[PDB]
């Protein structure tokens, strides 16, 4: 078994500050070559990558982003953390976790996603 | 008789290894191998007295390029799995000739003279894939890479490397025969797919 | 970025038909192009990984093929289960980069 | 006494050949080029009766790596000048070091060692330039190239062939040691500007 | 010594085809190597090559105009001609005749140039 | 076609004084790119060929310089008489292509 669940906000406005976390099972990602990563799906969009960390809790941002993400893990509870900064509408999107392992690269499980609004 | 024509006629398991390297656009490779298989039929054929008319070379001659035409096949087998792109390629290719091409003619039984080529490639290619597993922060070659061509290559390998040094004792006739499939089968799986540089 | 274009944004198809999408990245991806299927209100599956390789458990229909800026991802005997928008994924570098996206439809 | 140094100490020619092969990303030919500077250096030191303690391998060995050092550094700078890309390069390097090995290894004084490499080179060359000047319709290297490189390269790869093999039983003490700077400056003309496959 | 002169109609509509000519000396283009080619400058934007022939009577055109263009030469007179076909107001150009050579592969020597008019 | 883009379309420029054009090609020409000099009711004029050699009687103030899709060209001493429309040409295949041209100008 392997699972991961995302949960926010669900409501913001474009001077606040968005506070994504992710609990996870399976796997507790102080194990070797394992890795947590945020993708979002913009609203009426494709998918885009935005953050990683890693069992060494190294980290990668999107360059297009770089600037207003920040990733962050917690093993005590298995869970990560996505904090991102200076907000506009365009961040109207899903915002998946999913899990990356040492022997295949990409990302093998997914959370269902949670969504973000971003209007008065 | 097999017992004479086995070695001759088996050296012909490297003509596979130069058809499916000449396939795969491995060009380079190819020229190796083939000029392996030459040197190391009429080396057998050569020292044959049934059929030791053949050979028109001197005894030194084929049994020198034999040693060193195999010796070579090891390093530009490895080099290949290695997949170095320009300056390098050219240049880890020439250090195996230069190196090879002394150690075999200083001494061609002394020790190093087929450890030399596969301790040094399979070291470069360590220190290659460490870095590039780092970078990554995975398994560089895909676990298809490993379970295919490197697991089995170097299974082969090593049953060619038991078979010519350590139970040829038993009867050179047949083991020294299945040495020259175990170690055509071992450069047919090293080599990659396609060549990436040329194709 | 590496730019990847799904030749196919839409793709119409009869179940138990056979289609292909093909995707064209802007550089050498050396083989690592994963396949993804995402359905409404579900978490995107792997199907395919490195170029050709099914994740165990995932039906032998899909299959992918390629390699050097030209990869393809193919559906077999189409059934109404595999009726979703599918995804490639560059994953050479740690600059992951999507395909567009192709949505499936039954015609 | 100038009459034994000098054809040890003028071996160092090639030298400056090693250097700006390096500095024009030519790392292949470089090492070419400096294990013939070696094998020539203790070649002539090993033979010289006044410091022949310095050598360490047999006469044989620096002998004969002397002569097929000199007769491949020939075949990888006329190799360099036709300037082949991938599968083609490769396969012509390796060419000349299978075929001057055994070219070499088989008779280290015969004819053919030298004039082989040379004879081969630029017919190869002529091939390549003359399909080039058919297709461009037009002289293909440019008078540039000809008038930098080609001309001066060759004047000098003359002069060290007429000096080695002509004048060099009036002294072999001076001509000699001016065949080395003869032939080093020829191979530093006849090589390119740039490795284009690798800068 | 060496000089090229373009001639040509000067004044054209849309339905009609434009015999451009190039008397030429000081090479006579029976000469082994020797060159001559046509490029245009249209009204108000740069260059563009529009065909070649060569001293062997072998020729070459502008893939973009391969159509409607056709050159040849008469070393009898020293002269080249250009015909061109199925004309457009996009014609309207100055057309220059440039002399190739063998050991610098680039024209070396142009003529001043004629301009064509291509309207009611 | 190969593109040949000259990175200064209109250049202004003292008496006197030093400027620099640069062109790049679409594909590695192979330093093939003669530099020409159009006046107004003239037949241009060839400076330089290969990539670097100025043709004889060309003023030595003109020169030229770059390898494999990056070439420049220089007007040094710069007197009102090179006061003119500069274009590279691509030459490398027998299917030649000009660049868009550099109109020089007094400031
Ligand atoms: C890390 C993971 C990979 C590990 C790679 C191990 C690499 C370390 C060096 C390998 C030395 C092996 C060798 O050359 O045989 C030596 C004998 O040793 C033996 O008797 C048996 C050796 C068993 C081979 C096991 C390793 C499999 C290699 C897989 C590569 C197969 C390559 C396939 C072709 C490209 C002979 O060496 P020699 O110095 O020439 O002695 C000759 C001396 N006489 C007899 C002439 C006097
Ligand atoms: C077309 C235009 C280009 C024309 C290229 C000509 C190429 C044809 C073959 C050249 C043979 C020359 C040769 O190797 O010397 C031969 C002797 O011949 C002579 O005595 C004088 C030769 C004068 C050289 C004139 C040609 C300049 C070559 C310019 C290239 C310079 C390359 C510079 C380095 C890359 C020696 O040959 P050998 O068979 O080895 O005999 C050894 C035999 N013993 C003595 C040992 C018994
Ligand atoms: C790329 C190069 C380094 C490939 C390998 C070169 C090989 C063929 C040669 C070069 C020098 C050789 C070493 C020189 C001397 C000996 C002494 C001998 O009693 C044991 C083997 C040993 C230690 C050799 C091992 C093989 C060796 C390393
Ligand atoms: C790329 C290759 C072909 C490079 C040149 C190979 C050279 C070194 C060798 C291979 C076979 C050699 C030939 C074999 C036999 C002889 C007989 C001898 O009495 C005259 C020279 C001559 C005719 C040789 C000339 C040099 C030669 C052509
Ligand atoms: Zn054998
Ligand atoms: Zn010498």
């Amino acid at each position: 078994q392997v699972t991961l669940k995302e949960s926010g906000p669900g409501i913001l406005q474009p001077s606040q500050t968005l506070s994504l976390t992710c609990s996870f099972s399976g796997f507790s990602l102080s194990t070797s070559g394992m890795g947590v990563s945020w993708i979002r799906k913009p609203s009426g969009k494709g998918l885009e990558w935005l953050a990683h960390i890693f069992w060494d809790d190294d980290k990668r941002y999107n360059p297009s982003l770089k600037s207003r993400l920040t990733i962050s893990k917690d093993t005590s509870s298995n869970q990560v953390f996505l904090m991102i900064t200076s907000i506009d509408t365009a961040d109207t999107a899903t915002y998946y976790c999913a899990r990356r392992t040492w022997l295949l690269h990409a990302m093998d499980y997914w959370g269902q996603g949670t969504s973000v609004t971003v209007s008065s | 008789v097999a017992k004479l024509l086995l070695p001759t006629l088996s050296s012909l398991a490297f003509l596979p290894t130069v058809s499916i390297a000449t396939k795969r656009r491995f060009y380079m490779e190819a020229m190796v191998y083939l000029f392996t298989m030459f040197f190391v039929a009429f080396s057998h054929a050569c020292d044959g007295p049934g059929l030791s008319v053949l050979c028109f070379m001197r005894r030194d001659i084929l049994e020198y390029f034999s040693i060193y035409g195999t010796a070579l096949s090891m390093w530009v087998s490895l080099m290949a799995l290695a997949d170095f792109d320009e300056p390098q390629r050219s240049t880890f290719t020439m250090l195996g000739v230069l190196t090879i091409a002394v150690r075999t003619f200083h001494d061609r039984w002394g020790y190093g003279v087929y450890s030399g080529p596969i301790g040094t490639a399979t070291l470069i290619i360590a220190v290659k894939w460490l870095k590039k597993m780092k970078e990554k922060k995975g398994l560089y070659p895909d676990k298809s890479i490993y379970t295919q061509q490197i697991g089995p290559g170097l299974c082969f390998g090593a049953l060619a490397l038991m078979l010519r040094f350590f139970f040829e004792e038993w009867d050179y006739t047949y083991v020294h025969s299945f040495y020259h499939c175990a170690l055509a089968m071992s450069f047919v799986l090293l080599l990659p797919k396609v060549n990436k540089k040329a194709g | 970025d590496i730019q990847m274009t799904q030749s196919p944004s839409s793709l119409s198809a009869s179940l138990g038909g056979k289609v292909t999408i093909t995707c064209k990245a802007s550089q050498d991806i050396n083989e690592y192009i994963a396949w993804y299927q995402h359905k409404p209100g579900k978490g995107p599956r792997l199907l395919i990984h490195y170029t050709s390789t099914l994740q165990p458990g995932i039906p032998s229909r899909f299959s992918g093929s390629g390699s050097g800026r030209d990869y393809s991802f193919s559906i077999s005997n189409l059934e109404p289960e595999d009726i979703a928008t599918y995804y490639c994924l560059q994953y050479d570098n740690l600059l992951w980069t999507f395909g567009g996206g192709t949505k499936l439809e039954i015609k």
